[PDB]
C-alpha cells in the first residue's frame, strides 16, 4: 500500500548516501575492526574457525582470519585488498593497516557527523599523510648497519616474533636468526644488492617434546619414508646425487611403453628384459660415482633389490617443489630419463645421512665445504597443534621480515610500543593547529586515529586506559629546563601482566619497529581509507 | 477507453514517471561532476569492486529499471562515439530541464510551446558557443597549453594526486605520437599496458614497445645498446609430430644419432645467424645485437645464443612483430637460407624487467618509433581500470584538442555566461514569442545545473559563488576589456579559467547542448505509455 | 467470452474509442510522440501513428477489425490511416447515446451513415480545386508536402524530379471507350521498381530507361563491356541432357563414366552451338550453367551470364528484343540486339552490376537509387515511393481539397445545414456524423498547442462566412485562409478516408452480439 518514489534501478541491493550509507558503510567495516583490534599487541589472542573441511583454524594473523571469513560488502573488500597488498609488499603489519583504516573511517564518521563535507576530509588525511611520512624520516632513533651478524638480527627479528606468539619470543627469535645465518653470504653493509629470500627457509613442524627441543639444519630435510634398504651413505665427501622424474623401472619409449605379462612367454621375456636393462642402468649409474638417487615417482621390486645390491641410497620425492630445493641445494639437473648419468647434470652433496629428532626419522642433504646450501631449514618441536602452528606463523613473519632490512628503510629502527604513534600523534596535532582553514579538523582526527595502537596495547595487556593513557600523553609531552627536550623521551607502552607504575623506556627491551614497514603501512591505511569514503553510493545488478 | 487485459497511462501519468526517472538518474549522476565528485562502486553479479567516475561506465554497466531512464542513459552514453565525453553533463542538463519543463507545464504551458522555446534557445546557445569559442595556436611547441588540457581532462577521473604522475605521461605521448607535419593524429599507434606488481603512483612514459615472451638463460644479457633488431619466422626448436611420439636410445651411439635428426635444422639456421652476428656488430664497440625470432626457441639455441651475448626472444606475437617493424625498421626473414645484413634493424637501449609471476622485454629508444607506449601499475582491479579509464579518456580529450583548435574555457564560465546572454538577447529581440519566454526561461535555467553541481560537489553553497561571478561578469561586461569569469572549485571564490588553465572542449559542449535539448524534446512529447507485444 | 445486446454495442464502441484514442496524437506535423513499452523492457518513441497501430496490440475483436481495416486502408491509400481510424472512432463515439438511450435499431443508423457519406462526398466535391496536371512547379510544390519531416527534405527537388519523371515515363493513358479513359493509370511497384545500389549521393540517383541485373560475368576471363550486346533468353541449363522424371547414373566401370561423359559434352557442344547460331554476344541462363557450357560458349567469343530469373529475362526481352525458349533446342533466329543502348558492367559502391539502359521508354523504367548505406538506401526508397504516391494521387485526381482541417469543418458545417431538412428520427445519427466530423480540427488545435474551444468555434464561424476557405497553421495554431498558405491534400485522400470511416462504423454497428465456436 506504501508508494515506492525515487526508485528506478532496480530492487537489488542498492545504498546511497541520501539515507546515510556513508556511515553505514563505516558501520560495516567496524565488524571486522573489532575483530582485528584484538590481535595486534604483543598480548594479542587467536580465533577458532571452522574450515569448509570441518577442520578447527586457530591463528594470530588477522590477514588469516579475514581469508578465512565471508567478505561480502564492498567496503570490507577494499580493507581486504590493502591488507593483501601490505602483506604482498612487505609481510608484515597487516594489524597495523587494518586497525588504522578502521580508526580513519571511524573519524571520519564523527566529523561527517559535524558536517564537514567528505571532499574537505579527504584533502585534510592527504595533507596529514604526507606530513606524518615526511615526520617518520625523523623519528628514527636507530639503524641497523646490516652486519649479517645474529646480535644484530636478533634486534630485528625478536620484535617481529612478538605479537605472533606471546612468551616464546626468546627461542623462536634465536630459531631464526640460527636458520638466517646459514644462508646469509660473506658481505656486509650492502643494501642495494639482494641476498636473503623468503624461500631460503623452509619452517617444517615434529609432534612430541617442546619448544625447547627445537633445532635447525643446515640443509634440505625430507620428511617421506626412503622405501629401501639403504639408510644413509657414508661420510666420504661430496657424494654424486643424481635426480629423475620418471619412476626407476624398466625404460620404455615415450608412447605407450606399458608393460604387461599375460603368458609365459610374455613373462619370460619381460622379465628377461626388465632385470637386464635395469642392471645395466643401475650399473653405468654406479659406476660415475652416483651414490644416492632421488626419484619423482616410486621405485620397482628389481630397482629396490638392484639400488641395494650397489648400495644407492633410495628415497621418494613425489613434491616437485622438493625436488627443486633439492636441485637447488646439490645444482642436479633432473632426469627425465633412466639410466643418463651424465656428470654435467649430477648434483653433489658433501653429506647425506638419516636423522632422528624426537623418534621420527628424515632424510637430510647438507653441505659442508664445497657447493655450500643456501637454503635452511627450521624444525619445530611440541605436543600441542595449535601451538605449532602459531610458532610457524611467526616464524614466516619473521623470516619475511628479516628480508625487508635492504637499502630502502629496512635498516632504519623506530621506537615501538605506541611511541612512535604517540610522537606522531604530537606532531600531527601542532601541524593541525598551525595548519589554517578546515583542514585542521581532519588534521586533529588523522592524529587521534593514531591513539588506537597504545589503547590496543593497554586492553590486550589488562591494563586500565584511563590511567595508562594521560600517562603515556604526560610522559611524551614533557617540559625540561631547556630549549631542547631530554631525558627518556623513548617511553613505550608496557604491558607488565604482575607490577609496575607507569611504562618502561624502549631501550630496556629494545622493541623497535621497521621505518619501511610503519611507513608503507599508513600510507596503504590512508588511501583505503580515502577509497572508502571517497565512495557515496554503491549500485549492483541481480546476477 | 480501454481493451480487457491491456495495460496503458493517460492524463498527466506519463509526465510524472518522465519526471521522476529523469530526476532520480540527475540525482545518481549528480556526484560524479568535477574533480570534487564521488565514486560509485558497480558489480555485475560477478562480486568484483569497480570504482569509476566515467559517465558512459555508470550508464552501460548499471541495471536500470525504469524505461525512459534506459533511453535517456543510451542517448548520453551516445556521445561517447561523438565526443567521448560530457555524458553526466547530457544527463544532468536533461534532468534539469525536463524539472523546468515539468514547472512550467504545471502553470497551463503546453509541451509544443516548450519544446519551440528549447529549439529557439538551442539556436541562441549555437551563436553565443561560436561567439564565445577561442581559437588555440597551432604551434607544436605550446606544450603548457597541451598539459592544461590534459590536468583539466584527468583532473576529473584521477584523485587530484595521481595529476602529477599521468598528466605528463599522456601530455608527451599524444605530441610525440602526432608527427611533426599535417596528417592526422591516430591513437591506435598509442599502446596502453597493465601490470599488477607496482603502485599506480610508479607509472611512467614509454617511448617504444614491450615484449613479454623471451627467453630464459642466466647468462642473457640484461640491458643492450646500440642494439640490431633481427626478425625471424623459422623455428629455432626441437619439433616433433602432431601424434605423441620421441627418441629412445640404448647407448651413447644411439643417443646422437637420434638427436642429430632433431638438432640438424636448428644448427644450420644458428650457423648463419652468428655469422650474421659476427659480420655485423662482431667487433664494433659500443654496439649490440638482439634477435626477435617470432617462433619458438630451444633450450640448446638460447644457450648459444647467451654464450654470443645475444638477447634471443621466442613466441613473439605477430602484433608485436608488426610493430617492431613499423618502429625498429627492420624485416621480417622468412627462411635464415636467405638472411642478409639487410633485414637487420636498429634500436637504443634493449634492457628485460623481471617480475615475479612474468618478464618483460624493452625496444624503447628508436630513431623514428612513430609510437608511444603507456605502462599502467597498480595492486587493485579497481585502480588499474580507474587508471586506464582516465589515461584514454585524457589520450582522447588531448588528440581532438590538437584535431580542433577551437577551446572553451571552463571552471563554469561557459554555462554561466551562455545562460546570462541567453536571458538578455531574448528579453531584448522578444523575437519568438509571448509565451515561448516560457521554455527559453526553463532552458536558461536548465543550463545552469552544471555549475551548481560543480559547486555542490566541492562543498560551497551555490548561492554565494555564482552571485559572486554573475557580478564579475556584470563588472566585465560594463568594462571595455574581454575578460572570462568562472567558479575556483579549490577556493571557493571566482577566477580566470583562461589564466588558472581549466578549458573544456568546444565539441564535447556542442554536442552535449544538443542532445540534450533533443531528448528533452523528445520526451516532454510523450503525453501516454502503451504496453503491447506481449 | 460471450456478449450480445446493448451490452455488446457499448463493448465494441468503447473498443472502437480506445483504438481511436491510440493515434489521437499522430495527426499533423505537431503529433506528438508515444511511449510503446517493449515486454522484454525496451521503448520505443515513435511518433508514427501507422507502426503505432500495427505495433499495439488489441483484444476487442472490433479494435482487430479496425487494425485489419486500417492495414487495408495503407495499402488503398498512402495517408489518411490515421484519419480513417479517428474518424471511425469518433462517428461510433457520437452515435453510443443514440444507438443505446434513445433505443434507436442499427438498421436506421446504418441508413442515416450511408446518407451521411453521400453528403459527405458531395461536399468534398463542391470544395475541390482543379491541377493543372502541366504545371511541373505546382506538382513539385504539392509533392514537397510529403517530403516534409523526411530523411530527403534537403533534396526534395531532385526528389520530386525523380517521381514526376519515373511516373510520366510509365504513363498509360489508355484512351479508349471500351474499358473507360483512365488519366494515366500509374503504377510504381510494377512499372517503378526501385533498384537498391550501395554507394553514392542521394542526387546521385537517377531514372533509367532499362533493366539493372545484379549478375555479373561467370568467368574471370570474359567479356565485361559490350558496346552493341546480343542477348539469348533461356530457361533450360546447360549440362547432360535428362529425362521428364528423376534421373540417377549409377556406374562401377570407368569405361561407362567415360562414356557418360563423352555424351555430356556432346549434348552440351550441341546446345552452345545452337545458342550460338544465332552470332550472340551474351548468353543469358535462368538455371545453372555447366562449366563446359561455359567454356564452350566463351571459345565462341560471346559471354555467359546465369542465375537470372525471369522477373529479369522477361524485362530483358524488351529492352533487346530477344525471345525467350525455355528449351534450347527450340531457340529462334529472331534474337536481335537492337533497342539497346549498352551493356556497361560499371562498379557502384564496390558492388558489380549490369546495365541494359536504352533511348526509348517501353511503359517502363527503373530507378537507379544511390546512397551511403542500406539504411539510408531504404529511408531514400521510402520516401521516393511516398512522393511517387502524391504524384499519382494529383495526376489520376488533378483535385485538391483545403487542408489543416478546413474539409472537415466544411463537411461539418454543411451536414449540420442539411440535417435541418431530413424530417426523419435519422436526423439524430446525421447529427452526430456531422459533430463527429469537426474531431480533426479539434486533434490539430490540441497538437499546435492552441485553446480547443474558441479556435474550434472561430473555425466553424469562419467556414460559415468565409466560404470554407479557412484552416489551422501548424505552427501559429491561428485561423488563417489556406490559399495564402497553400496548405492543400489529394481530394482522393479525404474521399477514401470518409468511405473507410463511415463503412467501419456502420460494420461495427452492425454487429449487436459476439460469440464464441470454431
Amino acid at each position: 500500500q506504501n508508494p515506492n518514489a525515487g526508485l528506478f534501478k532496480q530492487g537489488y541491493n542498492s545504498y546511497s548516501n541520501a539515507d546515510g550509507q556513508i556511515i553505514k558503510s563505516i558501520a560495516a567495516i567496524r565488524e571486522l575492526h573489532q575483530m582485528c583490534l584484538t590481535s595486534m599487541g604483543p598480548c594479542g589472542r587467536n580465533k577458532i574457525i571452522v574450515n569448509h573441511l570441518g577442520k578447527i583454524i586457530i591463528t594470530n594473523d588477522a590477514a588469516t582470519m579475514l581469508r578465512e571469513l565471508d567478505i561480502v560488502h564492498p567496503a570490507v573488500k577494499v580493507l581486504v585488498m590493502a591488507t593483501e597488498q601490505q602483506k604482498i609488499d612487505m609481510g608484515d603489519g597487516t594489524n597495523l593497516v587494518m586497525i588504522l583504516a578502521g580508526e580513519l573511517l571511524n573519524v571520519s564518521e564523527k566529523l561527517i557527523s559535524m558536517g564537514l563535507s567528505a571532499v574537505e576530509i579527504i584533502q585534510g588525511y592527504n595533507m596529514a599523510r604526507k606530513f606524518t611520512l615526511k615526520e617518520l624520516d625523523e623519528m628514527v632513533v636507530g639503524e641497523i648497519t646490516d652486519k649479517n651478524d645474529k646480535n644484530e638480527l636478533l634486534k630485528m627479528i625478536k620484535p617481529v616474533i612478538s605479537s605472533k606468539k606471546y612468551g616464546s619470543e626468546d627461542i623462536l627469535s634465536e630459531l631464526v636468526s640460527e636458520a638466517v645465518s646459514h644462508v646469509l653470504p660473506v658481505a656486509q653493509q650492502a643494501g642495494e644488492i639482494p641476498y636473503f629470500n623468503v624461500d631460503s627457509i623452509r619452517v617444517v613442524k615434529i609432534m612430541g617434546g617442546s619448544l625447547s627441543n627445537s633445532t635447525v639444519i643446515k640443509g634440505m630435510v625430507f620428511n617421506r619414508e626412503p622405501e629401501g634398504h639403504v639408510k644413509s651413505l657414508s661420510e666420504d665427501k661430496k657424494h654424486k646425487v643424481a635426480v629423475f622424474t620418471c619412476p626407476l623401472d624398466i625404460a620404455n619409449t615415450e608412447t605407450k611403453g606399458t608393460v604387461l605379462l599375460h603368458n609365459a612367454q610374455e613373462m619370460l621375456d619381460f622379465s628377461k628384459g626388465e632385470e637386464k636393462q635395469i642392471d645395466a642402468m643401475m650399473k653405468e649409474i654406479a659406476d660415475m660415482g652416483v651414490e644416492c638417487i632421488v626419484a619423482g615417482a616410486g621405485v620397482g621390486e628389481l630397482a629396490l633389490h638392484y639400488l641395494n645390491r650397489y648400495g644407492i641410497l633410495v628415497l621418494k620425492v613425489p613434491s616437485k617443489f622438493e625436488l627443486r630445493r633439492l636441485c637447488r641445494v646439490c645444482g642436479a639437473t633432473p632426469l627425465p630419463r633412466l639410466g643418463a648419468p651424465t656428470p654435467e647434470e649430477l648434483g653433489l652433496v658433501e653429506t647425506v645421512k638419516t636423522m632422528e629428532i624426537g623418534g621420527d626419522r628424515v632424510t637430510v642433504f647438507k653441505q659442508e665445504q664445497g657447493e655450500i646450501s643456501r637454503t635452511s631449514t627450521i624444525i619445530l618441536r611440541g605436543a600441542t597443534q595449535n601451538n605449532l602452528d602459531d610458532i610457524e606463523r611467526a616464524i614466516d613473519d619473521g623470516v619475511a621480515a628479516v628480508k625487508g632490512l635492504m637499502k630502502p628503510s629496512g635498516g632504519k629502527l623506530l621506537p615501538g610500543a605506541g611511541a612512535t604513534e604517540i610522537e606522531l600523534i604530537s606532531r600531527i596535532t601542532k601541524y593541525g593547529e598551525r595548519t589554517p582553514g578546515l583542514l585542521q579538523l581532519a588534521i586533529k582526527q588523522f592524529a587521534v586515529a593514531f591513539e588506537v595502537v597504545p589503547r590496543t596495547l593497554a586492553e590486550t595487556a589488562g591494563l586500565d586506559v584511563n590511567e595508562v593513557l594521560p600517562n603515556l600523553y604526560a610522559a611524551h609531552n614533557v617540559t625540561e629546563p631547556g630549549a631542547v627536550k631530554t631525558d627518556h623521551l623513548y617511553k613505550g607502552v608496557d604491558i607488565d601482566g604482575e607490577s609496575d607504575e607507569g611504562v618502561k623506556d624502549i631501550r630496556e627491551e629494545n622493541i623497535y619497529d621497521m621505518l619501511a614497514t610503519k611507513k608503507f603501512a599508513i600510507n596503504v591505511a590512508t588511501e583505503a581509507a580515502t577509497t572508502v569514503l571517497s565512495i557515496d553510493q554503491i549500485i549492483m545488478a541481480k546476477k | 477507453l480501454l481493451n480487457p487485459k491491456a495495460e496503458s497511462l493517460r492524463r498527466d501519468a506519463a509526465l510524472k514517471v518522465n519526471v521522476t526517472s529523469a530526476e532520480g538518474l540527475q540525482s545518481v549522476l549528480e556526484t560524479n561532476l568535477g574533480p570534487k565528485g564521488t565514486l560509485k562502486m558497480l558489480v555485475d553479479g560477478a562480486g568484483n569492486i569497480k570504482l569509476t567516475k566515467d559517465g558512459k561506465v555508470l550508464l552501460t554497466e548499471m541495471q536500470i529499471q525504469s524505461p525512459t531512464a534506459v533511453l535517456i542513459a543510451r542517448a548520453a552514453a551516445a556521445q561517447d562515439e561523438i565526443t567521448g565525453d560530457g555524458t553526466t553533463t547530457v544527463v544532468c542538463l536533461v534532468g534539469e530541464l525536463l524539472r523546468q519543463a515539468h514547472r512550467f507545464i504545471q502553470e497551463g504551458v503546453h509541451p509544443r510551446i516548450i519544446t519551440d522555446g528549447f529549439e529557439i534557445a538551442r539556436k541562441e546557445s549555437m551563436k553565443f558557443l561560436d561567439e564565445f569559442k577561442i581559437s588555440k595556436t597551432n604551434l607544436s611547441n605550446d606544450r603548457e597549453f597541451l598539459l592544461q588540457v590534459a590536468r583539466s581532462s584527468l583532473l576529473t577521473k584521477v584523485d587530484a594526486d595521481l595529476t602529477e604522475v599521468l598528466t605528463p605521461i599522456v601530455t608527451d605521448a599524444v605530441l610525440s605520437v602526432y608527427d611533426a607535419q599535417a596528417d592526422n593524429l591516430d591513437l591506435h599507434m598509442v599502446e596502453i599496458m597493465q601490470m599488477q606488481h607496482l603502485s599506480p603512483k610508479d607509472t611512467t612514459f614509454i617511448k617504444g614497445l614491450v615484449l613479454d615472451h623471451g627467453g630464459r638463460h642466466p647468462d642473457m644479457p640484461t640491458r643492450v645498446k646500440n642494439a640490431y633488431v633481427l626478425i625471424l619466422n623459422v623455428s629455432l626448436e626441437y619439433e616433433k609430430t602432431e601424434v605423441n611420439s620421441g627418441f629412445f636410445y640404448s647407448s651413447a651411439d644411439q643417443r646422437d644419432k637420434l638427436a642429430a635428426s632433431e638438432r640438424k635444422f636448428v644448427d644450420a639456421k644458428l650457423k648463419k645467424i652468428i655469422d650474421l652476428k659476427n659480420e655485423v656488430c662482431g667487433m664494433d664497440p659500443d654496439k649490440g645485437f638482439v634477435i626477435i625470432n617470432q617462433k619458438g626457441i630451444d633450450p640448446m639455441s638460447l644457450d648459444v645464443f647467451a654464450k654470443h651475448n645475444i638477447l634471443a626472444l621466442r613466441r613473439a606475437k605477430r602484433r608485436n612483430m608488426e610493430r617492431l617493424q613499423l618502429v625498429t625498421g627492420g624485416e621480417a626473414q622468412n627462411s635464415v637460407e636467405d638472411l642478409s645484413p639487410q633485414i637487420l634493424g636498429f634500436s637504443g637501449l634493449v634492457y628485460q624487467e623481471t617480475i615475479g609471476e612474468e618478464k618483460f622485454t624493452y625496444v624503447t629508444e628508436n630513431t623514428d618509433p612513430k609510437s608511444c607506449t603507456i605502462l599502467i601499475k597498480g595492486s587493485t582491479h579497481y585502480a588499474l581500470a580507474q587508471t586506464k579509464d582516465a589515461v584514454r579518456d585524457g589520450l582522447r580529450a588531448v588528440a581532438n584538442v590538437l584535431k580542433d583548435k577551437n577551446i572553451i574555457p571552463g571552471a563554469g564560465a561557459f554555462y554561466i555566461a551562455l545562460s546570462r546572454y541567453l536571458r538578455s538577447a531574448n528579453m531584448n529581440k522578444l523575437g519568438a514569442k509571448g509565451k515561448t519566454k516560457t521554455g527559453i526561461e526553463a532552458f536558461a535555467e536548465a543550463l545552469l545545473v552544471i555549475p551548481k553541481t560543480l559547486v555542490k560537489n566541492s562543498g560551497f553553497d551555490p548561492l554565494d559563488v555564482l552571485a559572486m561571478v554573475e557580478d564579475e561578469l556584470d563588472d566585465a561586461q560594463d568594462s571595455d576589456e574581454t575578460r572570462y569569469v568562472g567558479v575556483d572549485l579549490n577556493i571557493g571564490d571566482s577566477c580566470d579559467p583562461t589564466i588558472e588553465g581549466i578549458w573544456d572542449s568546444y565539441r564535447v559542449l556542442r554536442n552535449a547542448i544538443t542532445g540534450a535539448t533533443g531528448i528533452a524534446s523528445n520526451l516532454l512529447l510523450c503525453d501516454e505509455l502503451l504496453r503491447a507485444g506481449r | 467470452e460471450r456478449t450480445t445486446g446493448r451490452q455488446a454495442q457499448i463493448s465494441n464502441i468503447t473498443a472502437a474509442k480506445a483504438v481511436a484514442d491510440v493515434i489521437r496524437t499522430c495527426l499533423g506535423p505537431k503529433a506528438m510522440l508515444k511511449m510503446l513499452l517493449d515486454p522484454m523492457g525496451g521503448l520505443v518513441l515513435t511518433n508514427d501513428g501507422h507502426a503505432i497501430l500495427r505495433e499495439i496490440d488489441v483484444a476487442h475483436p472490433a479494435a482487430k477489425s479496425m487494425l485489419e481495416l486500417s492495414r487495408t486502408q495503407d495499402e488503398e491509400v498512402g495517408d489518411g490511416t490515421t484519419t480513417v481510424i479517428i474518424l471511425a472512432g469518433e462517428i461510433l463515439a457520437q452515435c453510443a447515446p443514440y444507438l443505446i438511450e434513445k433505443n434507436i435499431h442499427p438498421v436506421i443508423i446504418i441508413q442515416a451513415l450511408k446518407k451521411a457519406l453521400t453528403d459527405a462526398l458531395e461536399v468534398i466535391k463542391q470544395v475541390s480545386k482543379p491541377v493543372d496536371v502541366e504545371n511541373d512547379a505546382a506538382m513539385k510544390k504539392l509533392i514537397q508536402a510529403s517530403i516534409g519531416t523526411k530523411y530527403v527534405i534537403h533534396w526534395s527537388e531532385k526528389m520530386c524530379e525523380l517521381a514526376l519523371d519515373a511516373v510520366k515515363t510509365v504513363r498509360k493513358d489508355l484512351g479508349q471507350t471500351v474499358e473507360g479513359e483512365p488519366n494515366f493509370e500509374i503504377d510504381i511497384k510494377r512499372y517503378v521498381r526501385v533498384e537498391k545500389i550501395p554507394g553514392g549521393d542521394v542526387l546521385d540517383s537517377r531514372v533509367l530507361k532499362g533493366v539493372l541485373l545484379n549478375k555479373d560475368v561467370v568467368h574471370p576471363k570474359m567479356s565485361r563491356h559490350i558496346e552493341n550486346p546480343r542477348v539469348v533468353l533461356l530457361d533450360c541449363p546447360l549440362e547432360y541432357k535428362k529425362g521428364e522424371s528423376q534421373t540417377n547414373i549409377e556406374i562401377e566401370k570407368e569405361e561407362d563414366w567415360n562414356r557418360i561423359l563423352q555424351i555430356e559434352e556432346e549434348q552440351v557442344q550441341l546446345m552452345c552451338e545452337q545458342i550460338l547460331a544465332v552470332r550472340p554476344t551474351l548468353v543469358i541462363t535462368e538455371k545453372g550453367v555447366s562449366d563446359l557450357a561455359q567454356h564452350y560458349l566463351l571459345k565462341g567469343g560471346c559471354s555467359v551470364l546465369r542465375r537470372v530469373k525471369k522477373s529479369d529475362n522477361n524485362r530483358i526481352a524488351r529492352v533487346t528484343g530477344a525471345t525467350i525458349v525455355n528449351r534450347v533446342e527450340d531457340l529462334k533466329e529472331s534474337d536481335v540486339g537492337t533497342n539497346c543502348g549498352l551493356f556497361k558492367v560499371e562498379m557502384i559502391g564496390d558492388e558489380y552490376f549490369s546495365f541494359l539502359d536504352n533511348c526509348k521508354e517501353p511503359k517502363a523504367c527503373t530507378i537507379m537509387l544511390r546512397g551511403g548505406s542500406k539504411d539510408i538506401l531504404n529511408e531514400i526508397d521510402r520516401n521516393l515511393q511516398d512522393a511517387m504516391a502524391v504524384a499519382r494521387n494529383v495526376m489520376l485526381s488533378p483535385s485538391l481539397s483545403p487542408g489543416g482541417g478546413a474539409t472537415e469543418m466544411a463537411v461539418s458545417v454543411k451536414l449540420a445545414e442539411k440535417a435541418k431538412q431530413l424530417e426523419g428520427i435519422q436526423q439524430w445519427p446525421y447529427q452526430a456524423v456531422a459533430d463527429a466530423m469537426e474531431c480533426i480540427p479539434r486533434t490539430l488545435i490540441q497538437n499546435a498547442g492552441g485553446d480547443p474551444i474558441r479556435l474550434l468555434s472561430q473555425l466553424r464561424a469562419k467556414h460559415a462566412q468565409g466560404n470554407f476557405t479557412t484552416g489551422i497553421d501548424g505552427d501559429k495554431g491561428k485561423i488563417v485562409d489556406m490559399v495564402s498558405y497553400g496548405i492543400w491534400e489529394p481530394e482522393v485522400i479525404k474521399q477514401q478516408s470518409v468511405k473507410t470511416a463511415i463503412e467501419s462504423a456502420c460494420l461495427l454497428l452492425r454487429v449487436d452480439d459476439i460469440v464464441s465456436g470454431v
